[PDB]
């Protein structure tokens, strides 16, 4: 009777203080760069939360006979805030930092319950918005945890989208190109690509490396291409200690990225420790067309340290409970016995208030 | 580089490395001489768990064939060999298909005992669930599967299936036991694949090595 | 396509700040009187979720093949902690501080979705366990809001009980006369208490606000009964000791208050505050609220919605774009002050941030408003 | 008669299912009290249906994992699997008759020498993903599993889990890789178990063999 | 793959439909002239109501009353409901079903999560007869359904077990851990369980001479069988094993006194039948008293049922041409009297338009006559 | 209260079943002669299927899959489904079905959650006679099961409507709103609507003179009645309205040209029949060309439903014989039931009052009455 489901968990004191300090110092880190948080709904009508799936628990609503889902994402949900709610004529910025539920665990996670905190710049075209996400992802991660051993992955879908564009593919060709690229199923691959085959097989084969793919292969393309390098330099310039790799065929969720991808990953990791990229018109479903570039992680995966708690004796005297009161301003965490209860019924004491005093043991 | 101790230690982390997860038998047999070419070979006979090479940056798991997609694309291992059949049945999504060793190749094949056509819905067993849907759904239909491990040539004999899908090289067993193979569903082969993270993030060390093994096979 | 929900929305940056505070301020005003945090799921067993319904929105696993519920109330979960999952030898503190949605608004509220604040004393059988709890509820709402023309309900069902025990009454009567109290439906009260010890029960719903007239039209029968004396004294000891604590705040008593009677074994308190039909926040004890998960522990605690407790604009300074070291340096200190900034984008003017209040700007680097 | 016609219908016989291998060689000489003896070597032969010195009894030699599976289906009346197959396969359509007492181990837990239980819900790498559960529930306990199929020593060593769920026999396997048994969840050996449909209906051939199969085991 | 239906469910195309159909009305009428009354369950009921004896019901929030329903799973507890409130009938009373059910996931081996559930139930009867009634009738419906040739009849009697449950004066967890062993005939894990429990030889001879009642009697101590409630259970197994073994000399009867399949709802006999290669019985029933008093009344029952699809030929359609001519329409309606498939040709189709056909309405020497071809 | 069935939904009683059952039979059979084939649809299918045509849906999730099912809320697109997919027969079909539906709530004004929808599908065949025939089975059908006296037939036609859509060069947008406006006959936005709207005056007349063919033609302009495709849909209505009032000479028969229930899957004739004091159709129906694209081969198609307890109590004859297997007994009993009397005997020592509903005795053996 005790049974939890399979993925979900209590988080109990020890592992909540360390992801609650987390939590505030994530949002705050991104308040003063200007992300003003918001809470969106845990539940919306399905067609809501899936305008971007099997992910999604379902219920129905009463009071509509609609279906209802429980968020698996906040993304679609803050551009719907960008698009209808908040029609800001300029430049917004937004994070959240809550529970999304997922049917079954995605990206090799523990939990079905996790703690997504996220970012979103909408309202600016030019590539230095997401040289700023890139650069809010990579501080908050180095302010939560440490980007030692860390490696950012650069992509850009407009390389895939312009040479798709340029051979005059038809959406299944692309559908199924897209679906090789992000499995590099470079046997499939080749017997796919046998138009311009063999710049489509080139940029699987020589995805990590700019140079020897420029000689084995437009103005879109070529704009794509420079987005990218002028993203490569930038940030390597602001992180000299990072990591840096590229990949142009990290093409996760292609229908509506629309620029640069962005994830870090960390050493013994098989699921980046954050990811992003650029959506323009990700909220266009909801009402207006905004530009849109935005990453999120698991709050839990850049998070257990005992508590001290001190116990002071029953008793309203003055003297007792200014001592109290003084301890608890500093931070302290203090309970009083209750009634005769002795010293025994708080085990997990670690100090005692004994002039009022406190001391260890 | 290079590293002739058959004691040297490749325990515990091993980050700055890959690991790399072979298929016990026959995957193993044809992979080995392969992997010479790329300057990594073992240094003791298997058939005398985390071995070393001639690589100090390179260890090797034996595994069984079933779990090599598994530690794949988990990171347990950064690149592995497993068949064609394995890979597309556990799920490819995770994990990138970089080389076609052309080895141990068979067929997926439906396979039955003259039977005659069975009027209502088809029973199939397999071991191959989910590849044994995509083949009927292709052709417009849908089956009854059971899910079994092995001896898939006794099911049709017993009536647990009215067919079976399974892998076919010579086709002896089959005709053994009074089966024919029917349709081809694909052409299968050992494949090297890699763990998403380990490609992103340790290109420096893969990409010499996959390109080794790219030379050797072809 | 925009279309929310009824009785769930978006919280906007404006509320989103105030309420996060409050959040913030709460938690840690409970942590330092012994009240650790933790987080329940938002998803369980549904069988876990209604050890206590209609509200609670139901799914289906498919892992188990079992129905879950969405946390409706952390307070069954916390007790699953206290019995199961954490069994301290002990008296033991937890507080939290989350969503929980509803099927349908209750309690007059506008929102499927309240946050939900809320403590949990465990391992305490006295009544001093209750006072605490009280004391800690009202210390909080004072911290958060505000106690100013604020009301204490101060209840205690083992009156009710007591007298129900020693008139022999079966379950269905008992179970009858509960709706009839909670509904004060004296004139159906009149009629159901005429055919044993009715007119103690009359008395009960008749004189519920005031102990010295319940006490004058009580039996001496009842009044001698040791469960019904030490429920009374209980609640008396509470009335003191709280009034003399808070002496600004008004305190009442209402003795068949028996909201979820089937669950709490003692006191009841919850705060009112003017133009609201709904209490601030509400509590009680309730012994052995974690014996269906494991080991029967003695338990008392409240809630409230923290949206009830709470939208100031925001400040948003604007520097130029640019990475030379005296204009970061004066973000830096700046932002270390807590202040929002943010750099123009690319060629974008100051326009690209209309809700800009102040600027930053070379006079050495200074802040002054728009 | 090593060709004797035991295809097709036998429904007026025994479909005996036996595990390959180490389960086969101690089945054999019990079966032998039975009157039931192949007649040709399995293991130089690729064909998977035998007859017998039994007219009415043929042979399946199956892996371990469909015994099961051919069991409750009612594809074999009877078979020889391990107690922790069985009960991972789930065991409730199908009678288990007979401890035949072979291939005894123990199912364990199992992890790196002296390691410190870590904080959180404890990661279990086994192929027993149901009796893992069961085991952990049985001490108000709840674990993340990932079931693999072998090798399982391994799976610590590389992080896939905090501990294992295995079947121990030396243990040196164990000791070998810097693991070491930790907890014993049960006693482990091959059983002989029935299809109901079968035992209920084939009273009149099952019950003189399984009578016999008990007499040899008790010697 | 927008033609694609749900594991375990498929159309009853009408080759199948046509057999299932005459195969559903004869037996329900075989039911009715021996006084099973039809009833139409509800398909959908508030989950309390069908979950009064569970993961196989599919479950749905009702929008009118904020409760969870179920999509019935099994009439059983709907006729006992009707049994206990609806119709309360102060005597005898006789149901029976035949409708689809559903399953979240398949049951029994079964291919489909939506069999065809046909039962009958007998209630407001105490005595054996009741239940020798109902193995009868099972075994009659069966015979006239399909056949009995080569089927296997089960007899079993839970009170056997729960008489020595009571006499030994074990505790529920006990009993529980017990009719589990049973349930599965763990007899080695029975051995080990039964060593020091008291009467534990007896619930040890239980399990290991389930099939032979002589030598259980052999291997039983007396204390038990002068127990007056085990050997009542046991006089109700012996004297429905005689009349039953009376009645069908040609059908196998066998006994297994730790059949104990639902054993919390189940009171007395045990029956179901089995047939060669199938590891699912075609119909299993049992002795349920009072079955309905979660509903009202508690009132003796007890009832069978099977699937229907376990118990598919050509159509034959006649092709007459277009036309409203008397005469013509006159020899359709004749044939159409006499049963036959009749269609007309539409517009200007010729007989190819219906490819399908295997006879043809066709005028020679000025009469209307049906020919093959 | 725990034996409360859900609101619409209810027991069919044996009374009530004896009549519905034996109507159920006739009809299936009554079809079965004209050559529509029995067939039983699944009652649970992927939510798209069940859609390809919303609320009514009762919606579960597949554990299997984890995709979304309905329950069936009918079966018109199920079989189409069959005829497009699963039996692709090259040339005509015909199927017909009998079985629960579910609604999640009441439709049509109907009592019942769970109708017992009985329909018939004509599939392969483009011309009208197509329709004749369908109209023609389902008046056949209702006079079988119940009776046309006092019944009303109105027929109309979509292709009217679509076809002066069509030559007006109507948006998308402009059609659905006409479409909505004409199914509730709002006349006074209908005016307002076709002001300022190309070929207005059409639009208008088509509403006002909805029920009269002749009035309707006095009042439309020479240019739409040229049209082919307006003129093909007014011939093919005008010859169904006289070949039906020749086979059906006591039926009243009338027009609607505006009638458009499921305009956007119906592609020409219309067909419904009403019986005095109700506002619910006995049966409706209409030509749904292309209804089973979505499932593959795009297939001519008409059709109708009803429910089959609005078509739709006597008391049930039981006889009474002692308990016994004496073989002139048995005997007597199989004659008995041979000739469908309900016979029961007697168990144990139960008397005659054992079974309070008998009519008749078994007491040579003779039935007499009681
Ligand atoms: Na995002
Ligand atoms: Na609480
Ligand atoms: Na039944
Ligand atoms: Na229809």
């Amino acid at each position: 009777t005790w049974l939890l489901p399979d993925g979900v968990a209590d988080v109990l004191p020890e592992q909540a203080q360390v992801i609650e300090k987390l939590r505030r110092e994530a949002i705050d880190f991104l308040a003063v760069r200007g992300y003003q948080l918001v809470y969106t709904p845990f539940i919306e009508y399905i067609e809501s939360l899936s305008s971007l799936d099997l992910v999604t628990f379902k219920v129905i609503d009463q009071l509509s006979g609609r279906l209802l889902g429980i968020r698996a994402d906040m993304t679609p949900q803050v551009a719907r805030i960008d698009a209808h709610v908040r029609p800001v004529e300029g430049v917004a910025r937004y994070c959240y930092a809550g529970t999304v539920l997922h049917t079954k665990p995605q990206n090799f996670n523990a939990t079905r319950a996790p703690l997504q905190l996220g970012a979103e710049l909408y309202g600016h075209d030019s590539i230095e918005a997401d040289v700023e996400m890139v650069d809010v992802m990579l501080g908050l991660i180095e302010n939560a945890y440490t980007l030692q051993g860390a490696h950012l992955d650069l992509g850009h879908v407009g390389l895939f989208r312009s040479l798709v564009k340029y051979a005059g593919l038809s959406k299944n060709e692309e559908h199924e190109l897209s679906d090789l690229y992000q499995r590099k199923a470079l046997p499939e691959l080749a017997e796919f690509t046998q138009n311009m085959g063999s710049d489509f097989y080139a940029l699987g084969r020589y995805a990590s490396d700019l140079d020897a793919l420029q000689a084995h292969l437009d103005a879109e393309f070529d704009a794509a291409l420079n987005a990218l390098k002028t993203t490569l330099e930038q940030i390597k310039n602001r992180w000299p200690a990072l990591n840096v790799g590229i990949d142009v065929v990290e093409l996760r969720s292609y229908h509506y990225h629309t620029g640069l991808m962005y994830a870090v990953y960390a050493p013994n990791r098989a699921a980046p420790l954050a990811q992003g990229g650029r959506y323009d018109g990700i909220g266009e479903h909801f009402g207006r067309a905004r530009p849109a570039t935005g990453f999120s992680c698991d709050l839990y995966a850049l998070g257990f340290a005992e508590i001290e708690t001190v116990v002071a004796p029953k008793g309203t005297e003055a003297d007792l409970l200014k001592a109290i009161a003084n301890a608890r301003s500093e931070g302290l965490r203090v309970v009083q016995l209750l009634g005769n209860d002795d010293l025994s019924s708080i085990p997990y004491a670690t100090h005692q208030l004994v002039q009022w005093n406190i001391e260890k043991i | 580089v290079r590293n002739d101790d058959p004691n040297f230690n490749v325990m515990g982390n091993f980050d700055h490395g890959l690991t790399l997860a072979l298929s016990k038998g026959r995957i193993l047999k044809e992979t080995l001489p392969l992997l010479a070419t790329a300057g990594i070979n073992l240094l003791e006979d298997p058939e005398k768990l985390i071995f070393p090479t001639t690589h100090k940056q390179v260890r090797i798991l034996i595994l069984r064939a079933s779990d090599v997609p598994t530690y794949v694309e988990n990171g347990a291992a950064d690149l592995g060999v497993a068949g064609k059949d394995v890979l597309m049945e556990h799920g490819a999504q995770h994990v990138y298909e970089l080389l076609d060793l052309q080895i141990a190749k068979c067929k997926l094949m439906t396979a039955g005992k003259g039977m005659e056509r069975p009027k209502g819905r088809l029973k199939i067993a397999t071991k191959y669930v989910n590849l044994t849907r995509q083949y009927y759904a292709s052709l417009g239909e849908q089956v009854d599967v059971i899910k079994l491990y092995g001896s898939m040539e006794l099911a049709p004999l017993v009536g647990l299936g009215d067919y079976i899908v399974d892998v076919v090289d010579t086709g002896n067993t089959l005709r053994a036991n009074g089966l024919e193979p029917l349709e081809e569903i694909c052409k299968v082969s050992s494949r090297l694949i890699v763990n998403k993270a380990s490609f992103k993030r340790k290109q420096v060390l893969l990409n010499p090595i996959i390109s080794q093994l790219e030379q050797a096979v072809q």
